[PDB]
């Protein structure tokens, strides 16, 4: 309101435009950060009417039409996380329903088509056969899935159900999103409390100065308030520029996890969770994203005797895609990630010259089919 | 164009201004007018003060209105010194006083700053820079008597002059020679008082005038006296400037459902901003909302495409400002359209605008992409039969201009 | 004799409504769990301000005297409950407090074990402040536990300097106010409920 | 002069602070461009959407003023057909899987 | 530790809390950075004697 203060503020020139230019650059960037993460699917891949995915049960993470049409877990995530003095708060470009339509399209495309919808048009694949390709991608043969398919599906349903509903029991898991809500609220309250501060002026109330003092001295007291309030507002936008750079780093990482996990299968160790990565599913959360990484973890700790190569007719045989192991009396070859012993044949193996060269070679028999 | 310092504008949404709903009127509220100062006793008594031994009232713990003394027809003359009579109704004081006496029509003029002669030097002395007002009125009907009203007297003789504001009631015999008077009249020894001899037949210069002098002090102990306080009608659901008990603000006043305690006067939000007040003239607690404000943004195709624009009032309701209430604010000059398209110019909350068909700015809910059902079944697979090699352009900033500034050459130069 | 103050005497620091909020303030207060003097009628120092509280059933307490001398040379404050009313006056008085029923250099005048009365008396040259509360209690000789909030009665225009005080005549207690920082729990009705004395202990400081 | 020194110093501090924050964003873009040069140009990335949309074949750098352009070459599958499929086939009472 | 200056510094409001809060966030990050690099191993694995 004060035209007296507004006229004194002209002496400082461009600063009032610089701070609003800087806050506009940050505000335009939320909308970019969410489009880099979620809007990386060309089409809205709906959800199929008949849920014949083998034994695998996605109903905790697929949309619920009775509700925004969030999934069950995507509604837990919103519930566990969930102004005036010239300050204004601006709406995001994508609504929570538009972001939930993107996470729906991403996991509906993933479940029905595998990684194919990332490289081009979505190509249908039966879900158990997609999982057999993803086993084959971590160096476990396809038949280890098909022979254990009900175990694998029950064990997935248990992990995505029983354990992930831990989000009903505790809110402390979502601390990274709650921290981002709290920091922006605590900064914006600190900006408002700075209006009550004197900065060395006779009063912090602007009309109080003008009602109590002669006009030439009132301009000295007001320039004292302008100097402190302007430094307060510059301190805020400087800290928001620094804070927005860490949110950009997190959004660039989340956009990279959405491409390399989710619509791929990552070979990068510990990138898409611990263990050998199979899949991931995005779920939206307020100001963020949640990845449910599905991963294969092995389970035994007893031992076999092993050898680099085996001798036969004076020639050394090496395993073609596996390890040689002895049970104590008999020699086999296995795949290296799961104990499945096979008889050592001439097509389980390849020759490379003389027995004499290899350190720790063992004498055995190679079967000829 | 002026916001961008340019004669050309590219397609976009630009924040060009901020607009605020202005106050429609000013509201003032104070308690019921009570404990008005007791000045009437100094003017309206049957007796009056005699100038050789004048009488003072004290005025305290009350609200004055000096404007009664300069609007009532009851007085023959009003004079004032140092501070204006109107400014007395703005001012506040620890105590106030009113001095009183009767003087003849030819001698009331002695009651002024820095005067000299019998009344000024021996009865009532004001300094050269006195602050206060003087009220005088003819009282020949009240104060005159046949042969003279000898109760009205002035001191004719004194040992020395009065100091400024010195009050004296002394009646000691004046000595005009070497003979000691021993407290009685005689050779060179005289009674120090005289009378104007007020009689009903007297000419105006010899008629009695009653007179009152206002006087004040402001001290380190806070003011027990101030002038009168205004008030207004109370208006609601409209933007107003307001002043409740001295609390200035501007906002919309409404009903409230708050439960103030009997001593509480105003209510505060988490950041110590006032959000409610007690009306001092009722039991109504009023909620305060700040008057509606927001950025004004101009939505434009390029100036080499069209001069047509739309305007968005960010966070403002269309009530407060062909027209369309978005969640982002009132949008004006854009046609709402029931189609959806890729987001051309973003508005917010799922809304975008474009220039389209006879052509205008249109506003629509953005489209996320074409809806597709993947043909999934538990035994169907799709396999590619061709491979269209695709070349894509990715572009990245790698470096920046190597600018350097000498701060001493920039600051001083 | 001495008694513990517990968590009592939390007068409302200002005439402001606040709700569902934890306000922080730096006024003169009883420091929590401090010692207070116990009585059952001396002239006493006033220090930075007084807390007074008493076992209400018989109504034997009649009022107070405050000032510097309390006995001529300068004006001093008398406050007394004359049965149906209270008389407040600030003359150059000169009397003993014991002959309470018998009581000009003067400038202002005004007229207003079953229970605990609680009262607080404060000055700063900027007018003289009284706060109070009343609550039922068990028949116990000393201050009970819990929080009590004291409401502003009057802010009297007197301008009198105070260094000393006396009482007109149950048990009664005297404590002194100190500059202290408090966190105050205003509930959904804007009553002060619970409070934290920030300088009491490290947990309160946390 | 001290009013001009105070204002012009604060004007220059505001510039240098925003230049330090902007240089950190250009460094993040240069670190990304050096990673794209290493993994897309000097290699073949198996890393989804890192070197353009599609299955990455190779990439070529081109200079631009204050930047780099990568021309990412990718295989994009086209003209798909539907088929019936099975996880295994059964022969002499034994299950066969595709190698 | 001048009391005369300390009473003037209170008239600048929250600034001194807001700086000490900023340095506390930087202090906690240095432990997070070190934990994220080194504490990637679940057990203190140790080498055979030969
Ligand atoms: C999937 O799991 C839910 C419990 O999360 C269960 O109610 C539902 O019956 C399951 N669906 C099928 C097809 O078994
Ligand atoms: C097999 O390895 C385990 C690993 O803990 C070791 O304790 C054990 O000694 C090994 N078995 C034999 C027969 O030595
Ligand atoms: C090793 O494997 C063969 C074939 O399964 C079995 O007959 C033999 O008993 C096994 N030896 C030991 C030590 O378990
Ligand atoms: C393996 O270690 C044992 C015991 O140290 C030794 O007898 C044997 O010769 C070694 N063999 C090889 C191939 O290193
Ligand atoms: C392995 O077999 C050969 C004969 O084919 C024999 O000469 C050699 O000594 C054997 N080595 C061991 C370690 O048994
Ligand atoms: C100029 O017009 C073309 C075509 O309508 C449009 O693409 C471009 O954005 C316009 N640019 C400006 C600065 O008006
Ligand atoms: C706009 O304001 C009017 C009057 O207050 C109200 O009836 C209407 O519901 C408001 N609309 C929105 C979307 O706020
Ligand atoms: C959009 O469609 C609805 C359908 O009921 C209609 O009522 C509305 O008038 C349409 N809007 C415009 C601007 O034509
Ligand atoms: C593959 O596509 C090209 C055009 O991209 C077309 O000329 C060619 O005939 C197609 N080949 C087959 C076998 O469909
Ligand atoms: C607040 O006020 C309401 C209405 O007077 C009352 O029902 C409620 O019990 C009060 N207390 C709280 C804690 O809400
Ligand atoms: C057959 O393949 C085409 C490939 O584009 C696909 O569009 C279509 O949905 C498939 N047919 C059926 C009946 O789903």
């Amino acid at each position: 309101d004060s035209t007296e203060c507004s006229n004194l503020l002209l002496q400082y020139g461009s600063f009032c435009t610089q701070l609003n230019r800087a806050l506009t650059g940050i505000a335009v960037e939320q909308d970019k950060n969410t489009q880099e993460v979620f809007a990386q699917v060309k089409q809205i891949y709906k959800t199929p009417p008949i849920k014949d995915f083998g034994g695998f049960n996605f109903s905790q993470i697929l949309p619920d039409p009775s509700k925004s049409k969030r999934s069950f877990i995507e509604d837990l995530l919103f519930n566990k996380v969930t102004k005036f003095n010239g300050l204004t708060v601006l709406p995001p470009l994508l609504t929570d329903e538009m972001i939930a339509q993107y996470t729906s399209a991403l996991l509906a495309g993933t479940i029905t088509s595998g990684w194919t919808f990332g490289a081009g048009a979505a190509l249908q694949i039966p879900f158990a056969m997609q999982m057999a390709y993803r086993f084959n991608g971590i160096g476990v043969t396809q038949n280890v899935l098909y022979e254990n398919q009900k175990l694998i599906a029950n064990q997935f349903n248990s992990a995505i159900g029983k354990i992930q509903d831990s989000l009903s029991s505790t809110a402390s898991a979502l601390g990274k999103l709650q921290d981002v809500v709290n920091q922006n609220a605590q900064a914006l309250n600190t900006l408002v409390k700075q209006l009550s501060s004197n900065f060395g002026a006779i009063s912090s109330v602007l009309n109080d100065i003008l009602s109590r003092l002669d006009k030439v001295e009132a301009e000295v007291q007001i320039d004292r308030l302008i100097t402190g309030r302007l430094q307060s507002l510059q301190t805020y936008v400087t800290q928001q520029l620094i804070r927005a750079a860490e949110i950009r780093a997190s959004a660039n990482l989340a956009a990279t996890k959405m491409s390399e996990c989710v619509l791929g299968q990552s070979k990068r160790v510990d990138f898409c969770g611990k263990g050998y990565h199979l899949m991931s599913f995005p779920q939206s959360a307020p100001h963020g994203v949640v990845f449910l990484h599905v991963t294969y973890v092995p389970a035994q700790e007893k031992n076999f005797t092993t050898a680099p190569a085996i001798c036969h007719d004076g020639k050394a045989h090496f395993p073609r895609e596996g390890v040689f192991v002895s049970n104590g009396t008999h020699w086999f070859v296995t795949q290296r990630n799961f104990y499945e012993p096979q008889i050592i044949t001439t097509d389980n193996t390849f020759v490379s010259g003389n027995c004499d060269v290899v350190i720790g070679i063992v004498n055995n028999t190679v079967y000829d089919p | 164009k002026c916001t961008l310092k340019s004669f050309t504008v590219e397609k976009g949404i630009y924040q060009t201004s901020n607009f605020r709903v202005q106050p429609t009127e000013s509201i003032v509220r104070f308690p019921n007018i009570t404990n008005l100062c007791p000045f009437g006793e100094v003017f309206n008594a049957t007796r009056f003060a005699s100038v050789y031994a004048w009488n003072r009232k004290r005025i305290s713990n009350c609200v004055a209105d000096y404007s009664v003394l300069y609007n009532s027809a009851s007085f023959s003359t009003f004079k004032c010194y140092g501070v204006s009579p109107t400014k007395l109704n703005d001012l506040c004081f620890t105590n106030v006083y009113a001095d009183s006496f009767v003087i003849r029509g030819d001698e009331v003029r002695q009651i002024a700053p820095g005067q000299t002669g019998k009344i000024a030097d021996y009865n009532y002395k004001l300094p050269d820079d006195f602050t206060g007002c003087v009220i005088a009125w003819n009282s020949n009907n009240l104060d005159s008597k046949v042969g003279g009203n000898y109760n009205y007297l002035f001191r004719l003789f004194r040992k020395s002059n009065l100091k400024p504001f010195e009050r004296d009631i002394s009646t000691e015999i004046y000595q005009a020679g070497s003979t000691p008077c021993n407290g009685v009249e005689g050779f060179n020894c005289y009674f120090p008082l005289q009378s104007y001899g007020f009689q009903p037949t007297n000419g105006v210069g010899y008629q009695p005038y009653r007179v009152v002098v206002l006087s004040f002090e402001l001290l380190h102990a806070p003011a027990t006296v101030c002038g009168p306080k205004k008030s207004t009608n109370l208006v609601k659901n409209k933007c107003v400037n307001f002043n409740f008990n001295g609390l200035t603000g501007t906002g919309v006043l409404t009903e409230s459902n708050k439960k103030f305690l009997p001593f509480q006067q105003f209510g505060r939000d988490i950041a110590d901003t006032t959000d409610a007040v007690r009306d001092p003239q009722t039991l109504e607690i009023l909620d305060i909302t700040p008057c509606s404000f927001g950025g004004v943004s101009v939505i434009t195709p390029g100036t080499n495409t069209s001069n047509q624009v739309a305007v968005l009032y960010q966070g403002v309701n269309c009530t407060e400002v062909n027209v369309f209430q978005t969640r982002a604010g009132c949008l004006i000059g854009a046609e709402h359209v029931n189609n959806s398209y890729e987001c051309d110019i973003p508005i917010g909350a799922g809304i975008c605008a474009s220039y389209q068909t006879s052509q205008s700015v249109i506003a629509y809910t953005m489209s996320l992409g074409a809806e597709n059902s993947v043909a999934y079944s538990n035994n169907s697979i799709a396999i590619p039969t061709n491979f269209t090699i695709s070349v894509t352009t990715e572009i990245l900033p790698v470096s920046m201009t190597k600018t350097s500034v000498d701060c001493t050459m920039y600051i001083c130069g | 004799a001495y008694t513990n103050s517990f968590t009592r005497g939390v007068y409302y620091p200002d005439k402001v409504f606040r709700s569902s909020v934890l306000h922080s303030t730096q006024d003169l207060f009883l420091p929590f769990f401090s010692n207070v003097t116990w009585f059952h009628n001396p002239v006493l120092p006033f220090n930075d301000g007084v807390y007074f509280a008493s076992t209400e059933k018989s109504n034997i307490i009649r009022g107070w005297i405050f000032g510097t001398t309390l006995d001529s040379k300068t004006q001093s404050l008398l406050i007394v409950n004359n049965a149906t009313n209270v008389v407040i006056k600030v003359c150059e008085f000169q009397f003993c407090n014991d002959p309470f029923l018998g009581v000009n250099n003067c400038t202002f005048e005004y007229v207003s074990f079953k229970n605990l009365r609680e009262f607080v008396f404060k000055n700063i040259d900027g007018y003289f402040k009284i706060y109070s509360k009343h609550t039922p209690i068990n028949l116990v000789r000393d201050l009970p536990q819990g929080f009590s909030a004291l409401e502003p009665l009057v802010d009297l225009p007197i301008g009198i300097n105070i260094t000393r005080f006396q009482t007109l005549l149950a048990a009664y207690y005297v404590g002194y106010l100190q500059p202290r920082t408090f966190l105050l729990k205003y509930n959904e009705n804007g009553t002060i409920t619970d409070a934290v004395d920030c300088a009491l202990d490290p947990l309160s400081e946390t």
